[PDB]
Formats: structure tokens, sequence, C-alpha cells
RNA sequence: CCACCCGAGAUUGAGCUAACAGGUCUGUGAUGCCCUUAGAUGUCCGGGGCUGCACGCGCGCUACACUGACUGGCUCAGCGUGUCCUACGCCGGCAGGCGCGGGUAACCCGUUGAACCCCAUUCGUGAUGGGGAUCGGGGAUUGCAAUUAUUCCCC
């Protein structure tokens, strides 16, 4: 199957705790603000970050975690 | 025992059989006991044996246990007065302090109440007298041996009493509910579990089926409704600060009572909601999920109007602080509204949403971006409730008119909410067109929502696929003439040369959506228009054309099926002619279309399938995983289709195989194609294809195990794994050595790369046979891998 | 009309069956004064002697006694008798009377109502 | 986790017997020495000993008693057991035999019928009837065999 990596976990936690305000629900808007925010090496890591943060903003906006 | 079971002096023989129960030999006593039980259950002799019961119990310290075992085995087959007298005898013997005789007596009561005796054996008055006579014991709270079976026997007795006369049973139930709540204070978890299970079973079987006969209960009820309210106040006073340990069980009991009784118990049920809301205000509450489930069950039973009259939302417009204490109510309402009215949703949640959105925008334009985000998230949360309200509305025939223009404007100019609105529409349809006036209203507004949804899907950039699924179902529920009109307009837009490629693709997607919902003439005209498009050099146009052909052939009944049986010859000719010029993505829908014409293919069609075979195998090794899945499903489908063209299934399967056998001879990628096809076929047609024939194919695979290409070796390893899984160990044992010899002399690099497949194969072989045989017949290095498998078999245990 | 309680002490358990009777306290078929440890016979009579003869006129208590020794035995019997009186006056008689007798019993000796929680340690 | 729409791609290809201190144990040397009617405890047969006893260091049991000992009566448990654990009757001072049943076990032993303790009799401050060793005779089991007392019972 497929599993999320721990570096993606910690980077997305940093993004959530830092700039949740400009983040939203759309995938591409989250991806572009994510590539705007941080120091970023790779495309695939960015896309994994964007997908994970989009899914967890689908999660946490229903209720706190 | 046999003689008396098969058949004045007979009473003497029965007395002689009965009188030696008290014989001290454990083997004689058990034989006599089983004989008496077989004679009675295989009756005019019940009075005599019950009199013997009472007499020689009253004469009697070890025979009482045996005699109570017979009473356990024989209480249902007794007359009513003798049941009463034996019950008095059991009370007289549990007046003593002995644990064993009390346990045997209560087990006898368990067997008596469990068998559900008729009116001749146990009456309602006698059941009530026995039940009320059992209330004197309850030694303490925490003995844990007699208490569980104690409330079990009057659980069964209360079930029987409700079954005999329901009003008296419901009348006497709530004081037992109060005693159950009282004995939920026990320090043992088994007492709590037994009480919870007993009260849950009583509520589900004795109270729930009589939900309509009781009717609505208020604070001034008279009959069994008062009893309903009074075990409600028992289980609600079981929520106080005395417990702190049974709160999960009490919440489960509250949840099942809400599901059982809420719709008519709503006037008295409010203070329980207030107390439940007050419990969630605790600093550290570990039963948050259970309380949320209980409140969700209450909302599901009643509906949010009375819940919000009881526990109101404090997010009504302008608030002072920023910590909403009842913000869990909106997820509860979203997750658990299923059978409410849509008019409440309109008249309560529309102006409040408008005011919160206006306040959020006014605060966002004023600089404060923290409160505005909270208000926007709140209004999004409270208007995700619409799919919940669209689950099963009871007034959607009159309240859907009040939301049509609102939902049209919201799906037009409010993008962030659009998906939910689409979902709501889909949700409504998927479970709301059961009646006919409802579906008529949905069609009457469908004629208005269709241009809006078409313009939404056709705009440039957006959630296109949710709108497309909504359009698909929403057009399956509408009238055919407007479908024909919009299909004609979409065909005009497609055939217009002054349209861009994105617009052309969007209108082709609309054609895909409109295709299965039209009539036979419109479908035939659309098929005539789309038929020249199958040879287009653009992969997108061919993909949409093949999707149209798949969608018109997808419906098992309707105008599409009549179109298929009308134009099967032309469809076969066109699909065989367009085989050469099909693009790589277009393979994925086309196979499905071929799938959609294999399941209803007549006997005189072998040439079509035997011409489609190499395309299907080359699609089993296509790039797209969806094309591979469709090709495997199509292989299974034509394998099933050849099982209908002849009388012998095995011979037809052999013909189907010799139609695909030469594919192991040609190109290397075609060889891997055919090995993968045989691997997929071996898992579906395991024994019917014939074990010896399997062996032959297996031998050929060993020759293909000698190939240089990695793909052929991988496919051969997969086939060997499937064969080891499928074909029998007795037939394996003749052919273990040859296949494992072919594995052994593979290569160094091939063994190193494919180490996990060989490891799994050796694991399966060692599991299915002896370790020493595979150890001996393999070469040296493989031995090491072999021995590792052993600790799996050692340490998976 | 009747209650069944128990009194525990170490291992000894004495089950008291209390009924509206005629003023007889029966312990395993024997009265209170004819139990063998006559040196320790006052403890068995402390509820009866302390609380008076008056409202025991219509109480029949049958005590079935099993286990333990002799001292723990008679203590279990006396605590079962006291708990039987408390339970009977809780169930069929008013609340204030049983509260009063509980207050008097706790004022005299705590073990007359609650059992000794310590037992033989392994 | 499954399936599906869109999408070219929802997973198509390359690289990764070796290492262990993670456990632990008797296979490969034409291995160095020392021995082999000086058997690295050679097999069996018969009888003894491990208890033997002047003495020291110590674990324990019984006591020195009157809050006791004897006699009779009284009434209360649990951990465990068994095909050798025993229920019943007879012959028995008495250990024990004889005829019979159960139990491969919350069942039959076994409500495990305990003992100090209690209630009555006698003894009455002395090497006493306390305390019991060490010896002398008989009897009965256990065992191929009780002599260097196996064990128990009666003076």
């Amino acid at each position: 199957g497929r599993v999320r990596t721990k570096t993606v976990k910690k980077a997305a936690r940093v993004i959530i705790e830092k700039y949740y305000t400009r983040l939203g629900n759309d995938f591409h808007t989250n991806k572009r603000v994510c590539e705007e925010i941080a120091i970023i090496p790779s495309k695939k890591l960015r896309n994994k970050i964007a997908g994970y943060v989009t899914h967890l903003m689908k999660r946490i906006q229903r209720g706190p975690v | 025992a046999t003689l008396l079971r098969k058949q004045p002096v007979t009473l003497q023989v029965y007395h002689g059989l009965l009188s030696f129960t008290v014989h001290p030999k454990p083997k004689i006593r058990k034989a006599a006991q089983h004989g008496v039980c077989s004679v009675l259950k295989g009756h005019p002799a019940a009075i005599s044996t019950a009199k013997f019961c009472i007499q020689e119990i009253e004469k009697s310290a070890t025979t009482t246990l045996h005699m109570l075992t017979l009473l356990k085995d024989l209480l249902p087959c007794f007359p009513e007065g003798l049941v009463k007298s034996c019950s008095e005898t059991l009370l007289r013997v549990m007046t003593l302090s002995h644990v064993l005789v009390t346990a045997c007596a209560m087990q006898a009561f368990h067997s008596l109440f469990h068998a559900r005796p008729g009116l001749s054996t146990l009456s309602a008055e006698l059941n009530a007298q026995i039940i009320t006579a059992l209330y004197d014991y309850v030694p303490s709270e925490n003995d844990l041996q007699p208490l569980l079976a104690w409330l079990k026997v009057m659980e069964k007795a209360h079930i029987n009493l409700v079954r005999l006369q329901w009003d008296l049973g419901l009348g006497h139930l709530p004081r037992f509910f109060g005693t159950a709540v009282t004995c939920l204070l026990s320090p043992h978890s088994q007492v709590l579990t037994a009480a919870t299970q007993s009260l849950k079973e009583i509520l589900k079987e004795c109270v729930a089926p009589h939900m309509a006969d009781i009717g609505s209960v208020t604070s001034s009820a008279s009959g069994p409704a008062q009893s309903v309210a009074k075990m409600f106040r028992a289980v609600e006073e079981g929520l106080t600060y005395k417990f702190h340990a049974a709160w999960s069980s009490v919440l489960q009991l509250l949840c099942v009572f809400f599901e059982a009784c809420g719709r008519q118990a709503h006037p008295v049920m409010r203070k329980c909601l207030q107390s439940l809301c007050d419990l969630r205000l605790s600093p550290h509450f570990p039963h948050t999920a259970a309380l949320d489930q209980a409140v969700g069950a209450a909302v599901t039973s009643m509906g949010p109007e009375v819940v919000l009259q009881a526990v109101p939302l404090e997010i009504d417009g302008s608030e002072e602080t920023l910590d909403f204490p009842r913000s869990w109510l909106l997820p509860v309402i979203r997750d658990h509204v299923q059978e409410t009215r849509l008019g409440f949703f309109t008249t309560y949640f529309l102006p409040l949403a408008n005011t919160l959105k206006s306040k959020a925008m006014d605060l966002a334009q004023a600089g404060s971006t923290v409160e505005s985000k909270i208000y926007d998230t709140l209004q999004w949360q409270m208007w995700t409730l619409l799919p919940g309200f669209c689950t099963r509305p009871t007034d959607v025939a009159i309240s859907f008119k009040g939301l049509a223009r609102t939902l049209g404007m919201a799906i037009s100019e409010r993008p962030d909410l659009r998906v939910t609105v689409c979902q709501a529409l889909r949700t409504l349809i998927t479970k709301g067109c059961q009646a006919e006036a409802d579906r008529a209203e949905v069609s009457r507004f469908a004629k208005n929502f269709l241009p809006i949804l078409f313009n939404l899907y056709g705009q440039p950039v957006a959630p296109r696929r949710a709108v497309l699924e909504t359009i698909r179902t929403y057009l399956t529920i509408t009238d055919t003439q407007l479908v024909n009109s919009l299909l004609e307009k979409a065909s005009e837009k497609v055939l217009d040369p002054a349209s861009s490629d994105f617009t052309r693709l969007s209108v082709l997607d609309l054609v895909v959506a409109l295709a299965p919902c039209a009539d036979e003439a419109a479908i035939s005209k659309l098929y005539s228009t789309i038929r020249p498009y199958l040879e287009s050099k653009a992969h997108g146009v061919q993909k949409k054309a093949y999707r149209v052909l798949e969608e018109v052939c997808a419906s098992p009944q309707g105008p599409g099926a009549l179109f298929v049986q009308s134009h099967l010859e032309d469809l076969k000719k066109t699909l065989l002619d367009s085989l050469r010029s099909t693009s790589s993505p277009a393979k994925r829908p086309r196979l499905k279309c071929l799938l959609h014409i294999v399941r209803k293919l007549s006997a005189e069609h072998k040439e079509f399938i035997t011409a489609l075979i190499p395309e299907v195998i080359l699609c089993t090794k296509e790039v797209s995983v969806g094309a591979r899945k469709n090709a495997f499903a199509l292989l299974v489908e034509m394998g099933h289709a050849f099982l209908r063209f002849g009388s012998n299934q095995e011979e037809a399967l052999q013909c189907y195989l010799v139609l695909i056998y030469p594919g192991l001879v040609g190109a290397v990628t075609m060889v891997s194609c055919s090995i993968l096809a045989l691997t997929h076929l071996l898992f579906e047609f395991k024994g019917l294809m014939g074990t010896s024939t399997v062996e032959q194919l297996l031998e050929n695979v060993c020759l293909l195990l000698a190939s240089r290409t990695r793909d052929v070796v991988k496919s051969a390893l997969g086939f060997i794994k499937v064969a080891v899984t499928v074909m029998d160990v007795a037939h394996l044992a003749k052919h273990v050595q040859l296949v494992m010899e072919a594995i052994g002399k593979l290569s160094d690099d091939m063994r190193r790369h494919f180490r996990m497949k060989l490891r799994n194969l050796f694991t399966k072989f060692i599991r299915k046979f002896g370790f020493e045989l595979v150890k001996r017949l393999l070469p040296e290095e493989y031995h090491r891998v072999l021995v590792n498998i052993r600790k799996a078999e050692a340490r998976a245990k | 009309q009747s209650v069944q309680v128990f009194g525990r002490k170490k291992t000894a358990t004495a089950v008291a069956h209390c009924k509206r009777g005629n003023g007889l306290i029966k312990v395993n078929g024997r009265p209170l004064e004819m139990i063998e440890p006559r040196t320790l016979q006052y403890k068995l009579l402390e509820p009866v002697l302390l609380l008076g003869k008056e409202r025991f006129a219509g109480v029949d208590i049958r005590v079935r006694v099993k286990g333990g020794g002799h001292v723990a035995q008679i203590y279990a019997i006396r605590q079962s008798i006291s708990k039987a009186l408390v339970a009977y006056y809780q169930k069929y008689v008013d609340e204030a009377s049983k509260k009063e007798i509980k207050d008097i019993l706790i004022q005299y000796d705590r073990t007359l109502l609650v059992a000794d929680p310590r037992r033989c340690e392994s």
C-alpha cells in the first residue's frame, strides 16, 4: 500500500501551527501558499505536504484533534 | 427409559424409574435423570413427578442439588399449580444460606423462564408473584456469582411477562430498571456489563415493538406511558455524581433508550439532554465519544428542532467571547440527522448562515482575520447539515420550493460550498425519490437546475467530477423529452466547428452524462454522430467517444438495451474496425464497452471474441491500471460467456484456452502477456479447467522460467504462486521437483532481484510439504533462505 | 415481609433471615444465651441488651451460620443480627427510626454495622 | 481498506549469499601431549557403611508447669489430595485384619465432624500425677529382608 512519511508529518505540523489562516480547503491554493511559505527542496515532497495538509484540514475543521 | 419413552401399571413403572434418582451412585443417578428427562420430553405424569419433587425435597443435603438439576431440566413440562408449588419449594430452599442450592434453584428458574412456557404452564399472575417474590434477596451488591444470573433470570421472566401481557410487563419493568441502575454501582465490571446487556435487551425486545401502541407520553401520563417515563427517570437519575465508573454503560443505555422511544418520549426527555450537555463541560471527560454517540442517537430519534429547544446553540448572530461551548452540536447534527423536516432547516439555518457570513466578511474587511475564519468555518459546518436534512424529509413535497432558487444561486456564485450542495442534491436523490409527488417536484425544479449545472460544468478555470456525478444521477431521475432536447443541443455544440477544445470536451462529457437517459431514437442518432469520431487522431475525442459507447451499453434495461439489440451487428463491425486506431487512454473505457457487450452475447459470435483476444491480453499488459483491471474482468467475462455456448463446460474452457495458447509463442512482451492472462484465469477457473492440463501449462512455465527477460520471469513466478495456491497438494507432489529445479538454476542476478517471490514460493512449498525434501533437492545457497522460513512457522504461533 | 442479610468476619458468614414474628432470636436452631462461648456471650447480646427488649417483641430472626472459628463466628452472628435489624427497619419501618438505631450502634461499636476489611494475608 | 470519474500517468522500471557481540551449540584437523592384561570408576555376585561418639559450633522439637496436667462433655476452618484415598458392617484392649461400595475426582473421602479455646471432675507448689528420654517384655502392619530397636500399638 501507501503510507505517509515522518518528515511530511513534522513539516505539515509546522505549517498547521504556523500559518493555518491563509490555508483553506482547495488543493491547489494550499499547494501554492505552501510553496510560498517555507524553504523547499523538491516537487514531490511539496505535493505530499499539500495533500496531507488538505486531508487534515478536512479533518480538523469538523472537530479538534 | 427407552421403553417408557416409546409407550395404571405404567404409573408404577414410572414411579420405579423416578424413585432411584436419589441413588448415591453418580452413574446410576445420571442415567435415571436423563431417562426421566427423555420420558417426559418424548403429559399425564408431570403431576406425580412434581409431587415426588416437593415431597422428597421437604423430607431432606446433597440430593437437593441433584433434584434441583432435575427441576432445572423439567420445570417447563409441569402444570400451573405444580409450577406454583415447586416455586414455593425453591423459595423455601433459598431461605437457607447455602450457595450451591441457591445457585441450582436460580438456574432452575433460568431454565423455566428461558423456554417461554405457555399459558397452561405459567400464567401472568403467577409470573408476577414469582418475580415480586424474588425481590427479597439481593444479598448486597458485589457477590458476582449469584447477582449476574439473578438479574438474568428476572430478565427472562420480564421478557416472558411482557410476552404474555404487555401492559402489566411494562408496568412492572421500571422498578427493575431502577434496581439495575442501583446495582450498576458494583465494583465488578461483569455486574455492569450484565446489567447493561439485560436493560438493552429488555428495551429492544419488550419496549421497542410496542412503540406505537403506547403513544406520546407527557409529564401527566396514566398507563404504561407513565412506566415508560419512570424507567426513563430511573436511567436518567443513573447519570448523577454517584457513579464515575459506569458512565460509558449508562451512556450506551441512554443511546439505546433514545433509539427505542424518543419519538414519543420527547416531552420528558429534555432534562436528560441538558444534563448531558452539562457533563461535556467537565475539564477532563474521557467519555466524550460515548456522550456524542448518545446525543447523536437522540438527534436521530427526535430531530434538531426539539433538541435546540432543549439545548440551544449559542452561536445566534453576535457573541461576546470566542469559546463556543456547544460547538459539537453541529457535527452531531451533521452526522445524525436522517428523518427530519426541511422547513426547519430553511427557517432556522438560512438567516443565521446569512448573518454569520455577512459578519465574517465585515470582520475580514475590517482587518480581523482570526474571528472571520472562525465564523466562516462555523457557517460551513452548519450548512453541511443539508445532506443530513436531505436524508429522509417528510415535507420535501412542500419545502423544496423554498430552497430551489437559494440552492441555484449558491451553486452559481458560491464556489467554496458547491461540492456540499452537489453532495446534498445527490444525497437527496439517493434516498428521497421514494414517493411520486417528491420526484415530480424534483423534476419541476430539475428543468431549472439543468442550465445552471451545465454552465457550471462548462466554465473554464473547480470540482467538475462532483457536478458530473450529480448530473448523472439527477438526469437518471428526470423526464426523457428534455433529455432529448439537451442531447440535441449538446450534439449541436459538439458538431459546431467554432468551439474550442476545452468547450468541446466539456460538451462531450455532458453527452456522456445525457447518453444513458435518452430514448432509443436519440441514442441511435447520437451513436450515428459519435461513430465517425472513433477514428479521430485526438486521444480525448476518441476517449469520450468510447465512453459514450460504454455508457449506452451499460444499462441492462431501457432504451439503451433496445438500441444494443437493434444495432449489435453494426456495433461489432465498428468496434472491430476501430481496433487498429485506438489510443492508449481510450483502451480503458473501450474494454468496458466490450465488457458491456459480452454478457449478453449470443451463441453465433465466436469470431468476434477470438478476434478481440489479443487486444484484451495486450490490455492486460497496458500502461493504465484501470485498463488492466477492465481487461482482466473482460477475460473473466468471455470465459463465462463460453460457458454458455456448449453443453460441456470443461471442453468449452479447453477451446477457450487453445484460442489463447499461441500467445506463448510470439513476442517476449506477448509471452509475458499470455503468462499473466493464464495467471489471472487460473485463479478463477481453478478445478473446472482440469488439473492435469494445469500441470502441462506449469511445465511450459518452467521453460519460460529460462527466459532472459525479467518480466517473463516475474509473470512465471506469479503463475507458479497461483498454481501452488490453487491446484492440489497430491497433484503438486508429482510436480514439486520439476518446478523447484527450474527455480534453482535460474541465475545469480535473477535470484538476487526476485528474492522475495522465491522466498514466498519456498515458504508455500515448505508449508505444504516437508522442509527436508526442498532442503535436499535445492542447490546450496537457497538452503539459507529456506531455513529462515522455519522461524515464521516457529514464531507466528 | 422478610429480609435476608449476611454478616462476614474473616471466613465466618452468618445469614440472618428476619421476619415479622413473635420475639425469638434463633441462631442455627439455638437461642443466643445457649451458644457455647459463654465467656463471650455478652457480645452476642449487646444489641439486645443495649437497645432494650421493647420493639424486639415481633421480630423472628433465624441465623444460619457457617465457617470461621468461634470468636469471629459470634462476631459475624452479632453483626448479622444488627444489620438485619437495620435492614428491616429501613425497608418496612420508617426512616428516622433506623437512622436512630444506626446512630446508637455506631456510637457504641463501629464493627456492629461494617465488617473488618482485613483478612488472612497470603 | 475497497471500487469509480477525471487525468498521459492512481504504480512502470533500475540499484539494494554478505554482517551480528541477536541467542546458542560438540562439526571439520592426515592437530600437541599422556596413557591403553597400570580396564582413565570394566560388567557382575554375596555381606557390611552412610546412624557409628569423648567432645565444640549451630538449625529445630519437647519441656521446665497452677495462665498447669488428667478425665468427661461441648462446638467451629482453609490450602491441598487420591487409583491409592477411603465410606459402611463384623472381629477386635489396641495398633490392625475380614466382607464389601464410591472416587482417575466442586460428586466418594468430605456440611473435609480438626486443634488450641470453652464448660464440669480430680490433682495442690514437691523432681509432684510436670516433663518425657533411656531400657525391658509382647502384639500388628510395611516390605524378597526390620537383626545395629523401620514404623505403630499394650504395660
